[PDB]
DNA sequence: TTTTTTTTTTTTTT
């Protein structure tokens, strides 16, 4: 009654962007937001995406100015 | 307000040629913790001699005036560097720092305008001027350069412009297939669209070097290639859906094959897309091979995105919209292939004009270039010249109008020159 | 401590209890709202509710208003109406006394609107531009029927001023029109491919290299780089597909050197960004006349235009209100705005096919909605062979101006450019 | 709850009243009423007696009625002489009768059909004998609410109530513009709407004494005072656009401001108001210097009340209640104009009939009166007879539909009499 | 409820 998800394997995903970020690519040719299970997740690869849009580009600063946004 | 700071900061004793843009974007008193204030003063003060500007030489400044002590050690300098997420960026860190600068500015000015409110009661026009006038205390592209990058394009002209077609006659009128063109190419059924389409993509996919991916939504992939073959080779199309095949026919599907092997022609023929899902793939065929076009067996046949089952009208005005879109994105000519209404033959002369384009007339409109086929052999049992047929460009806005004539030799599944 | 002439408040009230036509200046000049004190507000307000009917306004009525709501009670008693009367002598200057109030009013209004800015400097860190748009905006906003007799004094001094009207330099349109005049929704619609754009960017130019105005043109469907190129071969008649291949003949290249010339001084503003909402556009052309004066506005295809959230609305009240927005944005900048559009297939089907006002492209709004519409019909855009090729008609089907009628230019589209005949 | 039987002793009293003024009132107010149509019991006996008298005839004064009410045992019945003199102080003046008798016979009606309604309801629970026949007769008695020439009647033998419009045919077809009503002028864009509405409304100003308030929502006041004065004294428009004036338009134009001046019109040019808007505007207008006409530049422009953005067919049939209500309340013609939709351009007679108003049925069903304009000029190039202009009137329930014919002088921004 | 754009079966327009 535990939901199927894996918080662990979502954690590395967003981990790997702040680390390359030309990780962002393969992360949403093969997720939306909406994949994450995690509320907080989702909000964030919203974030990426949408600062990847003007393109920033993606990095812990710009994230964060965008979540604050 | 912060860590942007201190991300800018960081990248000066990371590079620090980082300093330049920094500075053409931020004063020191942009930043709002004192002392990043103080630092970034002190970059710019040994920035002036110039020394330069790196971990030392900064922490020199600041302990010639009083400051050293006052901005945290030299152990704060040291985090500053260890702070920031790629030199290269700075631009876009100094720019937040830029943005909450002038927020608080804003946030100064009309505290201090509702503070005169109270206070100077004497002269109330004035105070109204003052006020417009506090709060006022490009996005258009400038013509001078847009001229200059025209100028340097028409320059690189030394040595079709173009992705060519091989059709002579075709290529001298139009110069390719131009990257970000969305070509429709429609006509009566069984009248030659797909067979057209495919003669193209291969005499691109083998003549040239670039990549094409075609989506086929009516015929498999299979029966695709095999029309490839036949005409690559020359192979009657009878015969080699039979396997009733000559001696010398087999030495013609040898040749085809091998020659189609080092094409580089990527096909998916899943019978129901959404545009999105095209898209999709293409932007990651580009990704890792690069593309060059994208041919559609049949726009009106993709299917829409979700705006419920709309004024069908609309869903392929849509439709329409999202692969000119397409071919913008990913700078590549993309080939749509269209059907066309009954009106046409309701006609004497069977010629097919823009109006007749199936479903929507946004299709015309959207459009960078409209050609149609007409064969008389197609209406005439009989028709004097047989293989003959028109391809009728009825649209472009790179250029000139008008009609061009090919061979399609049906046994072969071939067109060629004249 | 609020700004407050609670002295001159009470001259007001006592006036009208002492005149009581001293209401009718009172009222010109304020609403309830601009009095301080909340009583004066409710009094104020009875005063106007009982004029409505009107009773007319004196002490009794006055009384009998408040008391017909909970508010007799609420403002003193009789009493303070019985004051406010004694308060002041006589009743004639109020137009005085009135104005201390309107103007201690606007005090606070600013005081208000000011602190609100502050307010929300430290909440929507979100969008910065949009935020100091609406600082300058609100601080403009602190600033019933107009009488006749003034406007026709305007009206006459304006006439006493003699093409009146930004000139299109196509001589038989200018005649019919005389500009492309300040504040017009001007209607470009015809067929795919018959010359829509061309013929907009041959006025852009010509206004912009022969007036000294500037012109934004906001590019849905082509780039800048195609736009500028197609100025380029008008400018100089350079063959158009010689320039997109860089074929140029050794005269070719002299004509492009001047071309460049010409339209470097040219002030023209282009934006291609595809996707837009009149909003957008609105605000950056505000900005563009800010800092240096916009004369046009330009903008290839209305439908392409994207509408503000209604949800995707009955596509015909979206692009419905898109009109509107237009139109009123020519009002607001005081600047003709030349809307391409397109037709639906309509007009295809007939016999003759010269548009109507019908056939503009998915909301008859559109026709409603413009000062004018001008039609472009080429006989060579349907035969093949036609006599006379490179003639144009720009069929003026609608304004309110003046004058219906036909215009003939040549369209020679090699050049990507109109000319006079 | 507490069900009062529709009534208006107000405005019986007015008609009764205007009787003892004129008397010439009373052929009206026959025309309209018959006794029993007067709620009161007393103003019953009254207005018999008036006709009584009539018939002799006497004819109809203060005197004469009560001679006739002491004949019959009824003087003293209907209160005293001093109950008939009271009726005579009633009005200021005998004008409009027709106006109050109208609400008297509109009131009596609904009464009348309230009773049959209950009775046919009443029968539904006893008669429940013979179906068929019960349906007949309820059919039958709501049309008896409701009260074909005969050859004698047409052997009368071979061989303005009113703000007048200054436009004699149409006054003669409508007596004015008449207070409370809704009048709709509707025509396809660019026939001559505004025009029309501007050339009655200075009419109205200047040679009626009535004030007219003007919305504009689409013209600003300017281009509005522009026309009326190319109107007023024959100015061709585009000389006076350009300042290109003749020294005889000089002339014209001098006098036309003058007579303009002393007009008393005033105009609204908010592009954006609500109906509420409206109404509060001329509610003041009409308090301090007497309001006579609303012309509204049109109706679909108006914007909505808070329900949400509705079902926008909704949303206008609110305003068009919104205004027929503002008319009643104010006691004065408002004038709105409307668009119609494209559907008449499909017709190959291009005159609108009432289904064409844009928007919303509802329009057609407030109305009390609705004109069409129609110009053959207008499609044609070449026209026969230009400057002439249909007045479609297809819609009043004071009387007479048809069309009338004017003439409009496009170049003076003016309609004309024939 | 309405306004818009499309395809394709009917009748009747001198
Ligand atoms: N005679 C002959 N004709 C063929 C053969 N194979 C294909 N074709 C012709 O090529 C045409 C194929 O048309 P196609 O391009 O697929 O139709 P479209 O996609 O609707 O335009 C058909 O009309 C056939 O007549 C063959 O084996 N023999
Ligand atoms: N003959 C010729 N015509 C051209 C050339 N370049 C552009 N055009 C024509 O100019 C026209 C462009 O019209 P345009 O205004 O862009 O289309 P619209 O915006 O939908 O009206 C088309 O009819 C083209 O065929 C050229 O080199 N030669
Ligand atoms: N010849 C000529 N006609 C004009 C002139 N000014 C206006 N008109 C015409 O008079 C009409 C007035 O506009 P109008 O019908 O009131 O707008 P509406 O609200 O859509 O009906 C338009 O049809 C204009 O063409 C002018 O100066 N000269
Ligand atoms: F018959 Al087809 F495209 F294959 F019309
Ligand atoms: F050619 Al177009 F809108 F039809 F630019
Ligand atoms: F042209 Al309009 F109302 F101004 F129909
Ligand atoms: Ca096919
Ligand atoms: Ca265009
Ligand atoms: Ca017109
Ligand atoms: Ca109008
Ligand atoms: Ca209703
Ligand atoms: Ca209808
Ligand atoms: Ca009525």
């Amino acid at each position: 009654r535990i939901p199927p998800q894996s918080i662990e394997a979502e954690q590395a995903v967003l981990g790997a962007v702040f680390l390359d970020p030309a990780a962002l690519v393969p992360a949403s040719e093969i997720l939306i937001p909406e994949d994450f299970y995690r509320a907080a997740h989702q909000k964030i690869f919203h974030a990426m995406l949408r600062v990847a849009d003007r393109g920033e580009p993606v990095d812990l600063v710009t994230v964060t100015a965008e979540l604050a946004a | 307000s912060i860590e942007a700071e201190q991300a800018v900061l960081g990248a000066v004793f990371l590079d620090p040629a980082a300093l330049v843009p920094a500075s053409e974007i931020l004063i020191p008193e942009d930043f709002y913790r004192a002392a990043h204030q103080k630092i970034f003063h002190a970059m710019l003060r040994v920035a002036d001699r110039g020394e330069p500007v790196d971990l030392v030489t900064v922490t020199a400044e600041l302990a010639a005036s009083e400051q050293l002590e006052e901005i945290g050690g030299v152990s704060y300098l040291s985090e500053l560097a260890d702070a920031v997420p790629t030199a290269a960026n700075v631009e876009y860190y100094a720019r937040i720092v830029e943005e909450k600068s002038v927020l608080r500015r804003l946030i100064r000015t009309a505290t201090s305008i509702a503070q005169d409110g109270y206070t100077r009661e004497d002269e109330i026009d004035v105070l109204l001027d003052e006020a417009d006038r506090k709060i006022m205390e490009g996005a258009f592209k400038n013509i001078k350069d847009i001229l200059v990058q025209t100028y340097d394009n028409i320059e690189m002209l030394h040595n079709i412009t173009g992705i060519p077609t091989g059709f002579t006659e075709l290529d001298r009128m139009t110069s390719g297939f131009q990257r970000s063109d969305l070509i429709i190419v429609a006509a009566r059924p069984s009248v030659g669209k797909t067979a057209f389409a495919l003669n193209i993509a291969q005499n691109v996919a083998t003549k040239t070097n670039e990549n094409v991916a075609i989506f086929s939504l009516e015929m498999s992939a299979q029966q695709l290639v095999m029309r490839m073959l036949c005409a690559e080779g020359n192979i009657n199309a009878q015969n080699l859906r039979t396997g009733k095949l000559t001696p010398e026919d087999w030495g013609k599907l040898t040749m085809a094959m091998g020659s189609l092997s080092n094409a580089g022609i990527y096909i998916d023929d899943t019978p129901s897309i959404r545009v999105s899902d095209i898209r999709a793939k293409c932007r990651r065929l580009k990704q890792e091979s690069g593309l060059g076009m994208i041919v559609i067996d049949y726009l009106q046949l993709i299917q829409g995105s979700g705006r419920s089952k709309e004024n069908r009208q609309q869903e392929v005005s849509e439709i329409s919209r999202s692969l000119k879109a397409l071919a913008r994105e990913l700078e590549v000519p993309v080939i749509a292939l269209s059907q066309l209404s009954r009106s046409v033959e309701q006609r004497q002369d069977k010629r097919p004009m823009m109006s007749d384009i199936r479903e929507s007339g946004s299709i015309e409109q959207d459009a960078d270039i409209v050609a149609f086929l007409y064969r008389d052999d197609y209406y005439n049992k009989d028709s004097e010249n047989k293989n003959i047929i028109e391809i009728i460009i009825a649209k472009q806005r790179n250029g000139p109008v008008g009609t061009v004539q090919l061979a399609f030799i049906k046994e072969y599944n071939k067109f060629v020159n004249l």
